[PDB]
RNA sequence: AUGAUGUCAUACUUAUCCUGUCCCUUUU
RNA sequence: AAGUGUAGUAUCUGUUCUUAUCAGUUUAAUAUCUGAU
């Protein structure tokens, strides 16, 4: 039907519900750039990706969205993406009377590493990371009502926003689902003076690490 | 455009559709862009494989997606 | 050396996720697709306790999983895709619970 | 950036157990990276818990090994087998091998031999004799494996993870030449096979449940603990296989693959028994419980006792 | 379905009777006869049958010859494997071609025909497949190849390594050559191995031919090859070896050498 | 345009495995990198021969079957033989042949993996390692000496053997064991 | 086929219809041309069954009976799982056998 | 005149043997039987070139030199000569060869 | 003739039973200690 | 060759084309035909046509040299119109 | 002077056995005992050409004492 | 019909070696694949015709008279 | 002392195959 | 003293290259073939 070049590469799509409900649209996420080019006349709205205040990172490493989820409400719907140095943005889709006005952005939390985000009902939000423990906060806050600023895709710039991190702000961490994953090495023995072995075992990525001392029971 | 070259088919031959199949005058480049290419959509397929190769580096299993899919066009070399 | 598989503790990795009423209540459940096993839960909204209500070995590498609901439903489908050429589309069965196969076509080879 | 470390004493020294850990600086994932190679001479004392790094004899590719052999310090540098003894300044290195294919990945110190498991090529036993300090490729193996762990089974019997995905178990025959002076001469046979579904990285099978039987316990990088243990009877293996044989039609997967194919995806199956398709006979709907007892000539709960007995005799 | 009303003098007349019935110019009339032939095998016994079916001289090579074969594979079947292994095994020491290659073709049936039964069968097939391999005739020769198909799709997971290498030991120089039904035969059992053998041996069997010189030596490692990779599509990551990185090229996979 | 053969052996770091017909190919450094793996079978005798592959076995007058021990045993060979000449019934057991198929099978010498069956390979009795000391039992049969050698003694007269400078013999130099009688 | 060689599979992309054979090819496989050990169904292509094209057979081309499946030698290896077997071509059979 | 049999056997066909004595070859499998033979045997004995498996069909009498060099241990024939014990340091000091072990073991 | 294995069967069947008590006998009088 | 170039139709009228096509069709085929024609018109009537197909009709319809003389004709009047701004060639301007 | 024949020996003897027995004393490079193709039967008498003509001065002076088949092997250059 | 066609090759066979024996022919040897071999000739005949048949064409016994007179240098 | 050539006979394999139709051409 | 047809394979019988060279196609290389002395 439609064949649309893009500036640059990408790394994930997300579709913007249109209908009744929102307009027709895919945002797609490229390095250190999001794009919305619906279809259409509509065009293509720019924002680039957030950076941390005085990082100490690479300059020359980019940023990707990592995961995004979107929070489909009667009255508005937003997104919720996590970059590659999970920090959780909050994208609202900026809409016209029947075209896309702008994207507006804003600092929602700092999350792990994030490898799939779902945003359930009864304000939940389960982030699955690529390693250690799964994670299920309280969506508390909506984004707004706070002194975090809103970059918008009109908002110009020559340059990238600076981002103020902060703590978790808007979300409460209920629960935390262990499900020990990368076991890099592993020992089966009587480490401790029981006769019932334990199993010393490895696991983690960097500041994820965890050297569980694994028994066969019931805590 | 006086060229003369009608490579569409003859009488229904062998023909391999199938991407990779490989043939008799393959030349080497040919079946390391073909090796390269399986091992990268391999790399990409299985799971525990993707966890296995980006758990050496720091990068997020996004950032070895992205760097996969960029190294697809032309990763060995021009011919 | 005729050995016997045995499977201590289940992956807790999750590789793919979907979020929907998939149980066809009111209720919102969560399905997990970790490396080689299919999980369903439905935590508690007022306790916040994950509980894994349903663990299924898929026996497969699933590679891609998206959900699905029809035009005036109120129950969730589940594609399941996987390494093999199968296109599966599966619906759940909480009076039995178990994982039900509603659909299932054959797309092309394995590998 | 790291690499290996182990702890051993040495023979020239007395209790004063060292503890070896070999690093490499200027690394890279792309290639084109080795720069050099430095294995610190940790010193471990004061009632153990007291390190102290006083030699740091330099490598010369990138060490990924180190492991005790007859006192001495058998490091692997590259595809080079380096039998090294702790000196003053640095390992003087007493004896090299050099008949390394790609680069060693893992090192098995058996009482005699040692097996060396490559990046790309699959292990290899070599017999180190002492009298005349040589190390000598007793033989090799016939399939590759990218293995990443292994175990040693037994006088001859060795285990081995892959980087696909597979875990083998290769058996040395009794005509094995252990003494000597399409690639190598002696070969050896794949006495087992089995797909672990995610990629294994640690396996010490050994004593789990006290009273039990001895089993190799292997990990996951997803996240999984299993336990292989084997069937110490022919009836008992006859049972496993109709079980097996009749599951795989009854109660097949969702996925729509094929549990032969779903085992030999990386290379066969040979003699693994796949109890995590055998456990649904619980969970088996119950006509296909009385075909599966009726195929069995036995009762659908005698399958049920079969299966905890194997779970209770070998695991917790 | 009665089996009973019958006599075993009886039931062996009309076993001599049927054996004429073969000569038919119908395909539903030999299936029908096959049929019979191994309920008269369950019934009455093996040994009277297969002694009736050995004396099959096939005076005509067509015309449901092989007809016998597929009876004596019905009747293992049927009945114990155990007595009709070593009955046939023997009647295959007879000189004639024709005899000969009714052995290999029976044995092949019969093997298809147990499938999972034939676990046990494997040590004790392979002298007399390895024997028949050389080369003597085309017909014995495409006989070998299809018994080995059958084999090889037969052995699926049951433990036969050690027969299937030996049987490719002598499959492999089948590769070369001209006969239309022995490159079918060929093929498909080297589409079995691959399925059975594993493809990690298909492909370390056929790795030198890829890059040969010859065009008909290129031409069959590159059939073999395309046959070896239409399956197996995501097990030739691991088969494919290293190869050295050339000056504008980098064939050399680092990410495989990538040392968690 | 075509590379020496010389060129080819130089420059390749397994020459040994290097033919005639490989300087003429397309990629010459692709076939030696690929002749030279670890687990490379080879291609056959049969791509310069003219005879197609079967044509070799023409006056080699060869037996019917060679039967194995466990039908051997059985006795199904002699039964047959009894029935063609009474012919040109027995009903020995079923037992006896279900223990044989299943308890007396025996596992017969299988080939590895790179065993490529050559024209004849049949001329070609080979033998593994026959180092000084280690024969056959027919050697010392035929011999008739009871359980060293009686050419060890020759070994001192005369001086220690020129081909195998590493041996060391019974009683002298080694301080033999059973047919074994080198080291 | 073993039997005709110089037959062309239709090899089409596979749909959800089931297909039949003829009463004189019953049993036979479509793929494995055996007549034991049957592992799958057989699923025809959306354009090889429609009005006409339905309830012929798939290889006797003829009208069908029975419903066939594929041979489980054929399904073992990965090769039940290929496009439409449909016998799209007719030559080199029952060409003169009308004259006769 | 089986010159039918002359031209299919390979007959009539030129080969020069420079390391079978410089000798002549009427076809394809003459050459490779003069380049394994016993006058080219004499010749690479007479000549110091030792019989090989790559140094079989060689021709030029330069190249075979290179192969004998190449091959002769291209990297092998090195057991261990780090053991020295220079117990002088103790600390630090261990470095020498093992002709200076050797002469350090003769001499003090 | 199949009958005459299923009677041995079962009888090693019965053989193995005893031996696996036996076994469980064993195993339990080590928990003890 | 001129064809190689890639064009685009759409950014170009038809009616200039024309007559100038027909009159090149009467003066190489000779007589008066409508299939050439209209074949030739149809065939300019994708948004991004390729020359290497109408080529192959063209040496189909015409000899094989007036089939050249043809593409060299069309291609550039169409490259030149589709460069103008107004989207016609210099000859549309002069008559 | 590297060629030597070896005698004195029964229909027992045949090429690989005297082989191995050569082999035990030094390593024989080419062994033939020409068989009467007529009568199928061992002529008691071959001809061994060694690697060079140190092992076969050294066979035909320390390993001309074996004997097969009852009766005396001798060695005598050739 | 067919057992007809089994004894006319039986009695075939019979008169073919009936035929061998009073010819006192050394070439025609029995094949372990129920053939004829001619190794006089050095070739193959599928039926007992084709090997009795090896005596209008390609007359070997002059071959043979080399290796006669090879073996004996008198006449 | 292998082979190439091709009228003319011969054995073999494909579990090859005997009611197959104009149910579809109805153009002037 | 009975077999019908559809595709393919081998073993049998009869014939031919002492042509010295050059170039090309082709061959793994020969061979064969194509033009000149």
């Amino acid at each position: 039907k439609y064949s649309e070049p893009l500036e640059e590469h990408g790394n994930f799509l997300i579709t913007v519900p249109g209908g009744s409900d929102g307009p027709s649209g895919v945002l797609i996420c490229s390095e250190n750039y999001i794009t919305y080019k619906n279809f259409g006349d509509q065009p293509d709205i720019r924002c680039p990706i957030p950076r941390r205040r005085n990082d100490l990172d690479d300059p020359e490493r980019g940023m990707i969205f990592v995961c995004s989820a979107t929070h489909k409400t009667k009255s508005m719907f937003f997104f919720l993406a996590q970059t590659e140095q999970g920090d959780i943005f909050k994208i609202t889709l900026e809409t016209d009377e029947d075209m896309v006005t702008e994207i507006r952005l804003k600092y929602f939390d700092t999350v792990p590493v994030a490898a799939a985000m779902c945003v359930l009902k009864t304000g939940f939000l389960f982030v699955a990371s690529e390693f250690g423990n799964h994670y299920l906060y309280q969506i508390a806050h909506l984004g707004d009502d706070d002194e975090e600023p809103e970059f918008s895709s009109a908002m110009p710039l020559e340059d990238t926003f600076f981002f103020q991190p902060r703590p978790l702000k808007n979300l409460v961490l209920v629960d935390e689902l262990d499900s020990l994953s990368p076991i890099l090495f592993c020992q089966i023995a009587d480490l401790a003076n029981e006769d019932t072995p334990q199993l010393y075992v490895a696991c983690g990525r960097g500041p994820r690490s965890s050297l569980r001392v694994l028994r066969h029971g019931l805590e | 455009m006086t060229d003369r070259y009608t490579i569409h088919s003859q009488l229904e031959h062998l023909q391999s559709k199938y991407i990779g199949t490989g043939h008799a005058d393959t030349t080497k480049w040919e079946w390391l862009v073909n090796q390269h290419r399986d091992s990268y959509c391999s790399y990409m397929g299985h799971f525990d494989l993707l966890n296995y190769f980006a758990i050496a580096e720091n990068e997020s299993k996004a950032r070895v997606r992205f760097n996969l899919m960029e190294k697809m066009l032309q990763p060995c070399g021009p011919p | 050396m005729f050995l016997y598989n045995l499977t201590l503790q289940r992956a807790t990795g999750i590789s793919f996720a979907i979020h929907g009423n998939f149980s066809g209540t009111k209720q919102q459940e969560i399905v997990v697709s970790r490396g080689k096993i299919l999980e369903l839960l439905r935590p508690d909204p007022n306790t916040g306790k994950v509980h894994t209500l349903l663990t299924v070995e898929v026996f497969g590498v699933i590679r891609s999983l998206m959900a699905f609901r029809l035009t005036g439903g109120t129950k969730d489908y589940i594609v399941v895709g996987s390494d093999s050429g199968r296109i599966v589309i599966l619906e759940y069965q909480p009076s039995k619970n178990m994982f039900e196969k509603i659909h299932q076509e054959t797309f092309g080879k394995s590998g | 950036a790291a690499f290996s470390v182990a702890v051993c004493r040495f023979s020239n020294t007395g209790e004063d157990w060292y503890v070896l850990v070999g690093v490499a600086k200027d690394l890279i994932l792309n290639p084109r990276s080795v720069a050099g190679g430095f294995v610190y001479t940790y010193k471990l004392v004061n009632n153990g818990e007291k390190l102290e790094f006083l030699h740091k004899t330099p490598v010369e590719e990138v060490p990924a090994a180190i492991a005790p052999f007859q006192g001495r310090v058998l490091i692997g540098v590259g595809k080079l087998l380096r039998v090294y003894d702790l000196g003053k300044k640095k390992l003087l290195r007493k004896c090299e091998n050099k008949h390394i294919a790609n680069y060693i990945s893992g090192i098995q110190t058996i009482g005699h031999r040692v097996i060396v498991s490559d990046v790309q090529e699959s292990f290899i036993w070599v017999r180190y004799k002492r009298n005349e300090n040589q190390l000598i490729i007793f033989a090799d193996d016939t399939y590759p494996r990218w293995v990443t762990t292994a175990s040693l089974l037994d006088y001859d019997t060795v285990a081995g993870a892959d980087k696909f995905g597979n875990i083998c178990v290769v058996r040395l025959p009794p005509n094995t030449n252990d003494e000597v002076d399409n690639g190598a001469s002696q070969k050896a046979e794949v006495i087992m096979n089995y797909h672990v579904g995610e990629t294994v990285l640690s396996l010490q099978k050994t004593t789990l449940i006290p009273g039990g039987s001895e089993s190799l316990v292997y990990t996951t990088l997803s996240g999984g603990i299993g336990i292989l243990v084997p069937f110490t009877s022919h009836e008992d293996h006859d049972f496993f296989q109709h079980v097996e044989m009749h599951l795989r039609s009854e109660h097949p997967p969702l996925c729509g693959r094929d549990h032969l194919s779903f085992r030999s995806y990386y290379f066969p199956v040979k003699n693994v028994i796949d109890g995590d398709l055998c456990e649904q006979f619980n969970s088996m709907e119950p006509n296909k419980q009385k075909n599966v007892s009726e195929e069995l000539d036995r009762t659908p709960p005698e399958v049920s006792k079969k299966l905890e007995d194997i779970r209770t005799r070998y695991a917790f | 379905r009665g089996a009973e009303y019958v006599s075993a003098r009886e039931w062996m007349r009309i076993c001599f009777e049927l054996l004429e019935l073969l000569k038919a110019h119908k395909k539903a009339i030999r299936r029908a006869t096959v049929n019979t032939f191994g309920y008269i095998a369950k019934a009455i016994g093996p040994h009277d049958v297969l002694a009736t079916l050995l004396n099959n001289l096939k005076v005509q090579e067509r015309q449901n010859r092989v007809c016998t074969t597929v009876a004596i594979a019905i009747v293992a079947e049927t009945c114990s494997p155990f007595t009709v292994l070593p009955a046939l095994m023997n009647e295959y020491r007879v000189p004639e071609l024709n005899v000969q290659n009714g052995v290999l073709k029976s044995l092949s049936f019969l093997f298809e025909y147990i499938g999972e039964m034939g676990k046990d069968y494997i040590y004790a097939v392979t002298p007399l497949l390895e024997d028949a391999l050389m080369d003597r005739d085309l017909v014995h020769r495409q006989t070998a190849s299809a018994v080995v198909q059958h084999m090889s799709l037969g052995v699926y997971g049951f433990g036969c390594e050690d027969s299937l290498n030996h049987l490719l030991n002598y499959v492999w120089p089948n590769v070369f050559e001209t006969s239309p039904h022995v490159i079918q035969a060929v093929m498909g059992a080297l589409e079995g191995l691959r399925v059975a053998i594993g493809p990690c041996r298909m492909l370390q069997y056929c790795l030198q031919g890829l890059f040969h010189p010859a065009r008909k030596v290129r031409d069959v490692y590159w059939k073999i090859y395309n046959s070896i990779y239409i399956g197996s599509q995501d097990a030739l990551i691991a088969h494919y070896p290293r190869i050295y990185n050339d000056d504008k090229n980098t064939y050399i996979r680092y990410e495989l050498d990538y040392i968690l | 345009n075509r590379f020496t053969v010389a060129e080819l052996k130089q420059l390749v770091a397994r020459p040994d495995v290097v033919e005639m017909h490989d300087v003429t190919a397309q990629d010459p450094k692709l076939l030696v990198h690929l002749k030279a793996t670890r687990n490379s079978v080879p291609v056959p005798r049969h791509w310069c021969f003219k005879r197609k592959y079967l044509q070799g076995k023409r006056g080699i007058e060869k037996p019917p079957f060679e039967l194995p021990d466990f039908i051997k045993r059985t006795g199904i060979q002699e039964m047959r033989e009894a029935l063609q000449e009474k012919e040109e019934k027995i009903d020995i057991d079923y037992q006896k042949l279900h223990d044989a198929f299943f308890k007396w099978q025996t596992k017969p010498k299988l080939t590895i993996h790179g065993d490529l069956y050559y024209e004849g390979k049949e001329f070609e009795t080979r033998l593994k390692e026959k180092k000084p000391g280690d024969l056959s039992d027919e050697l010392r049969i035929s011999l008739g000496m009871p359980v060293p050698p009686p050419w060890l003694i020759a070994m001192q007269r005369y001086g220690p053997p020129p081909s195998y400078p590493n041996l060391k013999i019974p009683g002298l130099n080694s301080p033999l064991y059973g047919d074994v009688f080198g080291t | 086929a073993k039997h005709h060689p110089d037959l062309i599979f239709c090899r089409k992309q596979a749909g959800v219809a089931i297909g039949r054979l003829c009463e004189k090819c019953d049993g036979k496989c479509v793929i494995c041309d055996s007549y034991v050990r049957p592992c799958t169904l057989v699923r025809i292509c959306d354009e090889c069954n429609y009005g006409s094209y339905q309830g012929r057979c798939v290889i006797c081309g003829g009208p069908g009976v029975s419903d066939a499946y594929y041979c489980k030698e054929c399904t073992i290896q990965e090769k039940d799982r290929d496009g439409c077997p449909k016998i799209v071509n007719l030559g080199s059979s029952k060409t003169d056998l009308f004259y006769e | 005149i089986p010159y039918w049999l002359y031209k299919l056997h390979g007959l009539n066909i030129n080969y020069n043997c420079e390391i079978c004595g410089n000798y002549t070859y009427r076809g394809p499998k003459a050459f490779q039987r003069h380049f394994a033979e016993w006058r080219h045997a004499h010749g690479m004995r007479c000549l110091g070139i030792p019989n090989t498996a790559h140094f079989a069909n060689v021709t030029q009498i330069e190249d075979a030199v290179s192969l004998w060099a190449k091959l002769k241990l291209q990297k092998a024939s090195e057991r261990w000569q780090p053991d020295t014990e220079e117990e002088y340091e103790d600390s630090s000091g261990n470095v020498v060869n093992k002709k200076t072990y050797e002469d350090l073991k003769r001499q003090g | 003739e199949t009958i005459r294995r299923q009677l041995e069967l079962e009888k090693k069947k019965k053989q193995d039973l005893d031996d696996e008590e036996k076994t469980a006998k064993f195993i339990e009088e080590q928990v003890r200690r | 060759e001129c064809l190689e170039k890639k064009v685009d139709m759409s950014k170009v009228n038809l009616e200039v084309i024309k007559p100038w096509i027909t009159k090149r069709v009467t003066e190489i085929l000779g007589f008066e035909d409508d299939v050439v024609i209209e074949f030739i018109f149809n065939q300019l009537e994708v948004k991004n046509p390729d020359s290497k197909m109408m080529q192959i009709n063209l040496t189909g319809f015409l000899n094989g040299k007036n089939a050249r003389e043809f593409m060299g004709e069309l291609w550039p009047l169409l490259l030149s119109a589709q460069e103008n701004i107004a989207g016609i060639p210099s000859a549309f301007l002069e008559l | 002077d590297a060629t030597v024949y070896v005698g004195g020996l029964d229909e027992k003897v045949s090429e690989p056995l005297l082989w191995e027995l050569f082999l035990q004393a030094g390593p024989v490079v080419n062994t033939h005992m020409p068989k009467d193709r007529v009568t199928g039967q061992h002529q008691g008498y071959g001809f061994v050409e060694f690697l060079s003509e140190e092992d076969a001065d050294y066979a035909i002076k320390i390993m001309n004492m074996i004997k097969l088949y009852g009766k005396p092997i001798r060695v005598n250059k050739a | 019909s067919s057992e007809s066609n089994r004894d006319r090759r039986e009695r075939l066979r019979q008169l073919a070696l009936e035929t061998i024996d009073i010819n006192k022919d050394p070439y025609f040897m029995k094949n372990h694949l129920g053939s004829y071999e001619c190794k006089l000739c050095l070739t193959l005949h599928n039926n007992e015709g084709s090997y009795l048949a090896h005596t209008q064409g390609k007359k070997h016994q002059t071959n043979l008279a080399r290796r006669a007179a090879k073996e004996a240098k008198e006449a």
